[PDB]
């Protein structure tokens, strides 16, 4: 799948370049009796993408569904590692299966991967999903349904308010950080609606499953949609709660607390900038010169973690000289110097002579 | 004639970064455009002498007239304005005419007026504005004298019958630095319509239709004569390189020179903001066209596209937008026959500073293109060298070999990993056989009592430097059958736990097969080959990757501070063998480009080293600068070193590769601070960047906060150093000094100054 340079093709056989959809195998190998020697599409296998670590997989491939009691599967894997189907050409496996305990009301499926980098070795992942398909049950799901048409009915609220103020009202006028997070909250209660609704609109695999409980039942899906649902309905809770800022001005003091904020809200904005470039500034060098012999700078987002970290007095920097030596003291030094004593201050400055100056602009007055 | 590619999710950095800096350096320059052309609108409502312009000559002038005077030469140009006055020149009126001329030309020909009378015509005759010399005589003491009728025109040098020859020398003057788009930004006259911030935009788009149309040929069409990408060498071959420029820059025009109709001739009444939509558009969608097709380049044909798309700017700038000017010229020359082209001095200081700023930008940002493709340039073979680093400590049994500690676990550590991974069926292919070279130290060592390591090394002397029979010494015919095997050339120095090595020392090649291997191994075992003082070990072989094609230096070597006991350290460098003798490869092209760098930045300080004479030293301007030539050229010239020595160990190996080692390990060295250099410039021009932050109004202050403060701090810190000094030498202040929050008290006291002092103004 790869070039040979002509210099050494004495030597070097054949390579297995690293996967992709282009260079991806296609044919029967080994004995050809069952499905797990013959090349399956995705389309026919009701799979999908994976975004695992070294790359993002495809759904398709070799497979094997094993049996329902131990002394067969066992057979059955024996037959597998018997006639060599793990050569160095396979760069990805997958093992997957789901549980019930029906003791609560909660499913729950598996997956393991183990990623074979063509650099050699192995890297393993796991992923463990408690879905629940069978909710209208108990009492308290009634409860829940009925609370979730009453968020329904809310956010319906929420959004003809907002839209009225738009052209029977205040034209184009966003500059207020309060009228501009209301959007936000709309937005994302949208989608989290529009998610959960085709989440639940379909559930035709379990139906499918407890048709023939003797085939492989494929709830890979939902517990895709369950993650991404979830990573939503946390965030609008978070920006739900920030929106009760809009409400605390019930005295004198708590009005100059929020005064103080939002006139030094435009003067720190200005110096996180210039704080955040030297930020990576040092974030690029690091990954550049460490980020091959350490695997704290192994990546970009690695090195900006490593450095907030750092921040923290977290991280010790045992093993950080050994990748080098002239850079290896002198990198932690300097950045512990100028941005720990020099420039992490000037945010604390600002803000304290933002406040003398706000309650001067209240005592005068 | 197209195929649609879409090959796979690979990524290319040198199209993406690229076009990621001809987008930034135009929304840059945008907001120095605006700030520049509003003080031209705000002003479009001295070289030469104060002109004798009082015209106590002229009379029975019952009407209003105005006068132009064209101040042409070389590189000047200007006109006339309204006199603003009460008289403006009524009935036997006139006046001394004085206005903003500051475009003069030498003590050379410059002379050209014309005047014209709203109504009738007086009867008079004014000479002209005979000027001697005041400033610098930018004009003759000479008249004319001639009487004034319906749009009078006076011309002369120091009626035109044949207007032809000559109005094609003033159109030709005047369009030759105002039609010509790439350097008209910088001299756009004055009471023109086109207003300096569409000309930022038609040179974007022609810079965003030229990397289009370079990237559309590179890896699109590929079936009509083959003699694309990989046939054709990516060095300039004039015949692949040179021409595709030609050919892209000739069919993008007609895109651009109907779009130019749309900025000129629009007063057309909103065409502008048509025409600037249309521009915003093609740009992004061209910019996205070449991101597409460019995500699949190969590595060798990048580098001819970026020559392609320069060489197509060269194009554009020496002899297409002059071909145009001289089309233009003998249009307006040949068809409608056209016959016409204290508050002070801080406005034309300002305006200089804004054009030297604005010339200033374009080599910053060339220098940063040149310094990010040098050093991000092949940022893809960098999670695989990890990747490599990491797979081959996890299988060679790195924890068990740093934590032998018998001199004689060594036997069966090579006796049970090394063997099994070198030698194999088609077990991680090895491109070399590896090498025991050893150093005697002929100072034999004497141990100390066991328990705790002794501290940490101690008790050595001198090194061996002769040759040793079988067994040991005994040479009796030649030379010993273990010899010195003196110390390459180049290569060496190991620098060990509390010693530094070179290349030199008895070597072992360990044979080819397994049994062999075997069978050496147990020969130099069973006769005293290493028990003796015997320093080090340094074992060190190889590994390629070819899936990745990436090479490997591996060294695993064992200190002997004291005998009994032994030390272990390996380093496993990973590096991609790219060599001088391949072609024009990109750590080629951006290692020459940045020689360049390092010369026009020393003749820029040679000129103010001349300048401003002696005693030019002690400032930081004289010095800031000269670091920066002495990290350019040493980053250009570590690169070529590491080229070159790719090449000679390369050779080397191929020559006798059954049989040698050749110690590849020195390139991965080179081809390491290669890359620590070109890491730091980046880290210096991404400062400089933060630094010039301070040319907005109301975040100045953020700087000069910082400089003015430093005294302070670090008087601090010397303070606390030399306090923990005086402790210590009585025989931990970072916390103290972190909890006394000194540093932000003395910030905001400048901090305070600073805002109050700014305040007022
Ligand atoms: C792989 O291909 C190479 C070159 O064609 C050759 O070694 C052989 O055909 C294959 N080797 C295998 C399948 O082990
Ligand atoms: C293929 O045949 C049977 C199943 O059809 C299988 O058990 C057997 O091992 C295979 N034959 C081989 C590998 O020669
Ligand atoms: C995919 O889903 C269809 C739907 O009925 C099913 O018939 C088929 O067996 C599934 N694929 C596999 C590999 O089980």
């Amino acid at each position: 799948s790869c070039s040979i340079p002509q210099d050494l093709r004495d030597e070097i056989k054949e390579c297995y370049d690293v996967y992709s959809v282009s260079s991806e195998d296609r044919a029967p190998f080994g004995p050809r009796n069952g499905t797990a020697w013959i090349y399956t599409s995705e389309k026919d296998l009701n799979g999908s993408s994976h975004w695992g670590i070294i790359a993002t997989y495809s759904g398709a491939g070799y497979y094997l569904d094993l049996s329902r009691t131990r002394e067969e599967t066992a057979a059955q894997v024996a037959s597998l590692k018997k006639n060599v189907w793990l050569d160095r050409g396979t760069r990805a496996t997958f093992i997957d299966f789901s549980v019930y305990n029906a003791n609560i009301n909660l499913f729950c499926v598996v997956r393991l991967l183990v990623e074979f980098p063509a650099t050699g070795g192995v890297i393993p992942s796991w992923q463990f999903q408690p879905l629940k398909l069978i909710r209208y049950v108990t009492t308290f799901d009634f409860f829940l349904a009925a609370c979730e048409i009453i968020f329904c009915f809310f956010i319906f609220y929420y959004v003809v308010e907002e839209i009225l103020e738009i052209r029977i009202h205040k034209l184009h006028y966003f500059r207020s950080f309060w009228n501009c997070l209301d959007v936000v909250i709309v937005v994302l209660s949208v989608v989290a609606i529009g998610i959960n609704i085709y989440r639940t609109s379909n559930v035709e695999v379990l139906l499918q499953f407890l048709e023939d409980q003797n085939t492989f039942p494929n709830f890979e899906h939902l517990a895709y949609w369950q993650i991404q649902f979830n990573n939503i309905a946390a965030v609008t809770v978070f920006f739900v709660w920030i929106k009760l800022f809009k409400f605390i001005n019930f005295n004198r003091t708590m009005s100059q607390l929020s005064t103080t904020m939002s006139r030094c809200a435009k003067d720190l904005f200005g110096f996180a900038i210039m704080f955040f470039i030297i930020f990576l500034a040092y974030a690029q060098l690091a990954y550049l010169v460490f980020g091959t012999q350490v695997d704290d700078f192994s990546t970009f987002q690695e090195c900006i973690f490593t450095q907030f970290r750092i921040i923290l007095g977290d991280i010790n920097f045992a093993e950080i000289e050994e990748a080098n030596r002239v850079l290896g003291p002198i990198y932690f030094t300097t950045f512990v110097f100028f941005m720990f004593f020099i420039l992490l201050n000037m945010f604390a400055a600002i803000i304290a002579d933002t406040y003398s100056e706000v309650k001067s602009d209240l005592a005068q007055q | 004639r197209f195929v649609f590619p879409e090959p796979t999710a690979d990524v290319n950095y040198i199209v993406m970064l690229t076009c990621a800096v001809c987008l930034v350096t135009y929304m840059v320059m945008a907001a120095i455009l605006h700030k520049l052309d509003q003080l031209d609108a705000s002003r479009g409502r001295r070289f030469k002498y104060e002109i004798l312009v009082k015209t106590g000559w002229g009379r029975g002038s019952g009407t209003t007239a105005h006068v132009g005077i064209m101040l042409y030469g070389v590189d000047s140009r200007s006109g006339h304005r309204h006199l603003d006055g009460d008289r403006a020149f009524h009935r036997n009126s006139l006046d001394i005419f004085r206005i903003a001329t500051p475009h003069s030309l030498g003590s050379v020909w410059k002379i050209r007026v014309w005047h014209d009378n709203k109504g009738l015509s007086p009867a008079w005759f004014l000479q002209h504005v005979i000027v001697r010399d005041l400033q610098t005589a930018r004009s003759a003491f000479f008249l004319v004298n001639d009487w004034l009728s319906v749009e009078t025109e006076a011309n002369g040098g120091l009626a035109a019958l044949l207007r032809f020859r000559r109005l094609l020398v003033a159109e030709l003057q005047r369009g030759f630095f105002d039609k010509h788009i790439w350097l008209s930004i910088w001299d756009r006259p004055p009471r023109s319509r086109f207003t300096r911030i569409q000309r930022a935009t038609c040179c974007v788009l022609l810079i965003c239709l030229f990397l289009g149309a370079n990237a559309v040929w590179y890896g699109a069409v590929g079936d009509s004569a083959y003699s694309t990408g990989h046939v054709s060498r990516l060095s300039p071959l004039s015949v692949d390189t040179v021409a595709v420029g030609l050919v892209s820059s000739v069919v993008v025009y007609p895109v651009y020179l109907a779009i130019l109709f749309l900025f000129r001739m629009s007063r057309p009444a909103w065409c502008a903001s048509l025409a600037h939509g249309l521009s915003l558009l093609l740009v992004a969608v061209a910019v996205a066209v070449s991101g597409w097709v460019g995500a699949s380049f190969p590595p060798g044909v990048s580098v001819a596209w970026l020559l392609s798309s320069s060489a197509s700017f060269l194009a554009s700038f020496l002899g297409w937008e002059p071909l145009k000017v001289l089309l233009e010229a003998l249009y307006f020359s040949l068809v409608a026959k056209r016959l016409h082209p204290f508050l002070a001095k801080e406005e034309a200081r300002k305006v200089k500073r804004l054009h030297g700023m604005l010339r200033s930008l374009l080599v910053y940002m060339l220098f940063l293109l040149v310094t990010l493709l040098a050093s991000y340039g092949d940022a893809s073979c960098h999670g695989h060298a990890y990747r490599l680093q990491s797979a081959i400590k996890q299988e060679l049994h790195s924890r068990a070999f740093l934590a032998i500690t018998r001199s004689e676990e060594l036997w069966p550590w090579m006796a049970h990993v090394l063997l099994p991974y070198v030698h194999g069926n088609q077990s991680s292919p090895e491109l070399g056989p590896p090498r025991l070279r050893q150093v005697r130290l002929q100072e034999a060592l004497y141990p100390d009592p066991p328990g705790p390591r002794v501290h940490t090394c101690s008790a050595a002397g001198g090194f061996s430097t002769s040759d040793y029979d079988v067994g040991w010494e005994s040479p009796h015919n030649g030379s010993g059958t273990w010899a010195y095997s003196a110390p390459d050339l180049l290569g060496a120095w190991s620098w060990g736990s509390c010693a530094v090595y070179d290349s030199g020392g008895y070597v072992q090649e360990l044979g080819l097969s397994l049994e062999e291997s075997r069978d050496r191994l147990r020969f130099l075992q069973l006769h005293n080959w290493l028990d003796n003082r015997s320093r080090a070990v340094f074992l060190e072989l190889t590994r390629y990757s070819p899936a990745v094609g990436l090479h490997a230096a591996v060294t695993l070597r064992l200190e002997f501070p004291a005998a009994g006991r032994a030390l272990a350290a390996l380093s496993v460098r990973p590096f991609a063998l790219r060599r001088l003798s391949a072609g024009l490869s990109l750590p080629l092209l951006t290692s020459v480009c940045l020689l360049l760098f390092a010369v026009h930045f020393a003749v820029a300080e040679a000129r103010t080293w001349h300048r401003e004479g002696r005693w030019r030293v002690l400032r930081l301007g004289a010095w800031a600068r000269w670091l920066l030539v002495a990290l350019t050229a040493a980053t250009a010239l570590v690169r070529l070193a590491q080229l070159g020595a790719a090449d000679r160990q390369w050779t080397r190996f191929v020559r006798g590769r059954p049989r040698r080692f050749t110690s590849f390990d020195q390139v991965a060295q080179l081809s390491s601070a290669a890359r620590g250099l070109a890491a730091s410039l980046l880290f210096l021009l991404l400062v400089k960047a933060a630094q010039q932050l301070r040319f907005v109004r109301q975040w100045s202050v953020f700087g000069k906060t910082l400089c003015r403060a430093l005294p302070e701090l670090l008087g601090v810190t010397l303070g606390l150093v030399v306090l923990g000094v005086a402790y210590a030498q009585l025989a931990w202040a970072l916390r103290l000094w972190g909890a006394l929050r000194l540093g932000a008290v003395i910030l905001r006291w400048r901090y305070h100054a600073l805002r109050g002092e700014l305040y007022r103004p």
